[PDB]
């Protein structure tokens, strides 16, 4: 049987092309067929190149395929690449046991707008507080790139416990959301003036912060 | 006596793929060297039953199904693609023992000056169902909001491929021939 | 128009058999030409063929699993299922369902078939994990002062396994809604918060009620998200 190695990630601005280079180790590449599926986040795959080079229905025009039988590989080319092609990308082949699929070409591309977030911080709301428990909410949608640290507020000391954080995921409009959360008890939410939310993203810390009643 | 499929291979006008034809092939009996290793075929595949084991068979009937589409529009002759040579036009059903064929005629159905005698129905009003055709350029209002009240709105439902000697292969006549399966129609050493 | 669909079981416990069903639709299962067979993708990690069946009963597994798959055809219910027995906890994956391309013998009669996937699924996540399933603790997340456009929630809090769905107004409210991921908390459990940024000047006309489907554990909540007195 074999292995199909993809690179792992791959960058290329937009409009000129990018080449997604799946080398099979042992057996010779043109035996068996190549299909490619393109995965983007949190969606199902589709198929985009299938039997080498041959493109479905609804796939666009500059979704070329090729094999590259010097080095054993087999190509993906995208030329005139957009912003929609921000996506996983997997080749896969076969032998007389099964199939191996590749390792997934993480392709981005990199000339996109800097955009700081848009923070919504919710406070725990009355039918929480009368279960006796609080959980605040801040809800940190629309930036890029894609990493930002929320600090959060004990009036004006820290919070250092209780941070339910996520890790960010990138949008279907192929900007970023994250959400972190701070569980509580009821009495700590009350017995403060203002419970803030520090969202630092490339030094523009945009911060929210709410009040009991 | 004997079966027609030179008759419909080497013919010197296709149909469209809107208006597609058929050839009942019929008490006869049919020859698939001429099928194997015709060489030109660009696409040749069998769906359930082997090419090689055509000779060594029989079928109660055989079916030609001929058009022209464009060499980038030839794999939607396959079971279970879609678009509009799929969708509108040539629907293969899924359960299909059969061939489809096709082969390069840019040498024949290309002119420089411009070919557009073949012709699509890119625009239709549900999809079709397979083994089926609309014949008809009634003019395809866009669903509801109809046509010939005083021209509002109709695309009408063909567009014609302009085929050249000098493009590509996305834009060049492919010939495709489909000889759907179905007992008298067998072989030689059969 | 074909399109497959996957039903799970969400949680399956460890080293016993998930039992996983493709409800088929646009298209028979009774079609020669088309392998139907499983991929999955471990989260984070990449794709992975299991097996491929078609109604000649053939079927090719992946070797490395063939001892603990068995793939079966239900063809009156249009259905093939996936057991696989034995599962550890890097079993952990989300399965899709899916059609391979026809297969066909082609000029000189080599029979290329079960070759590539065709028409994907939507996945259901199927989680490995030794404790049971908890339904969700659903909060509505009410508006205040607001930016213009006013902005209100459902707070998802604490559940075993995902995927809780949530739409909003029963799937009228699209523009607007952007649901988060899950955050994996200290304690196994996970949280989401479903937001929809709607008008500012409609809160005391118009309705709003987020609608968390958490299906491994039966519970739909429509719950209803009105405003504050400050
Ligand atoms: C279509 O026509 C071509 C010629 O115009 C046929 O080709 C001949 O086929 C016979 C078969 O025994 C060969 O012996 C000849 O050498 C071929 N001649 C040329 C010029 O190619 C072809 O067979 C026809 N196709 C079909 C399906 O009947």
């Amino acid at each position: 049987n074999f292995m199909l190695t993809q690179p792992h990630s791959m960058s290329e601005s937009p409009g000129k092309t990018v080449t997604i280079s799946c080398t099979r180790s042992s057996g010779s590449i043109a035996s068996n067929y190549v299909q490619w599926y393109q995965q983007r986040p949190g969606s199902s795959p589709t198929t985009v190149i299938y039997e080498d080079n041959q493109r479905p229905s609804g796939v666009p025009d500059r979704f070329s395929g090729s094999i590259d039988s010097s080095s054993n590989s087999a190509s993906l080319t995208i030329s005139g690449l957009k912003t929609e092609d921000e996506a996983d990308y997997y080749c896969q082949s076969y032998d007389s046991s099964s199939w191996v699929f590749g390792g997934g070409t993480k392709l981005t591309v990199l000339g996109q707008p800097k955009a700081n977030p848009t923070v919504t911080l919710f406070p725990p709301s009355s039918e929480e507080l009368q279960a006796n428990k609080a959980t605040l909410v801040c809800l940190i949608s629309d930036f890029y790139p894609g990493a930002v640290t929320v600090a959060w507020k004990a009036d004006g000391s820290p919070v250092k416990a209780g941070v339910e954080t996520t890790k960010p995921s990138k949008q279907s409009n192929n900007k970023y959301a994250a959400s972190s959360y701070l569980s509580l008890t009821p009495e700590q939410w009350k017995s403060h003036r203002s419970y803030s939310c520090q969202v630092t993203h490339e030094g523009s810390t945009v911060e929210k912060t709410v009040a009991p009643t | 006596n004997l079966c027609p499929f030179g008759e419909v291979f080497n013919a010197t006008t296709f149909p469209s793929v809107y208006a597609w034809e058929r050839k009942r092939i019929s008490n006869c009996v049919a020859d698939y060297s001429v099928l194997y290793n015709s060489t030109s075929f660009s696409t040749f595949k069998c769906y359930g039953v082997s090419a090689t084991k055509l000779n060594d068979l029989c079928f109660s009937n055989v079916y030609a199904d001929s058009f022209v589409v464009k060499g980038d529009d030839v794999r939607q002759i396959a079971p279970g693609q879609t678009g509009v040579i799929a969708d509108y036009n040539y629907k293969l059903p899924d359960d299909f023992t059969g061939c489809v064929l096709a082969w390069n005629t840019r040498n024949i159905d290309a002119t420089q000056t411009g070919n557009y005698n073949y012709k699509y129905r890119s625009l239709r009003h549900g999809k079709l169902r397979p083994f089926e055709r609309d014949i008809s350029n009634v003019p395809f209002s866009p669903d509801g909001k109809p046509c010939t009240p005083p021209a509002f709105n109709c695309y009408w439902p063909l567009n014609d491929y302009g085929f050249y000697i000098t493009n590509g292969i996305g834009y060049q006549p492919y010939r495709v021939v489909v000889l759907s399966f179905e007992a008298t129609v067998c072989g030689p050493k059969k | 128009q074909l399109q497959l669909q996957e039903s799970g079981p969400g949680l399956v416990k460890p080293s016993e058999t998930l039992s996983l069903t493709c409800t088929v639709s646009g298209g028979s299962i009774s079609s020669s030409n088309f392998y139907w067979g499983w991929i999955r993708q471990p989260p984070g990690k990449g794709l992975e063929w299991i097996a491929s069946i078609t109604y000649s009963g053939r079927t090719f597994y992946n070797p490395s699993l063939k001892s603990r798959v068995a793939i079966s055809v239900d063809t009156s219910k249009n259905q093939f299922s996936l057991k696989l027995s034995s599962v550890t906890a890097a079993d952990t994956a989300v399965y899709y369902c899916a059609r391979t391309f026809p297969s066909y013998y082609d000029r000189s009669g080599y029979h290329y078939l079960n070759y590539g996937m065709d028409v994907w699924g939507q996945g259901t996540t199927v989680t490995v994990s030794s404790a049971s399933t908890k339904g969700p603790s659903v909060f509505p997340l009410a508006p205040s002062s607001s930016g213009g456009t006013a902005a209100l929630g459902c707070l998802v809090k604490d559940y075993f396994p995902e995927p809780v769905t949530v739409s909003w107004n029963s799937g009228a409210l699209t523009s607007g809604v952007h649901t988060f991921p899950a955050v994996l908390q200290s304690s196994g459990l996970y949280s989401l918060s479903s937001v929809v940024t709607v008008p500012s000047s409609s809160l005391g006309t118009q309705t709003y009620i987020c609608n968390v489907n958490h299906k491994p554990s039966n519970t739909k909540v429509d719950k209803k998200v009105e405003p504050k007195s400050c």
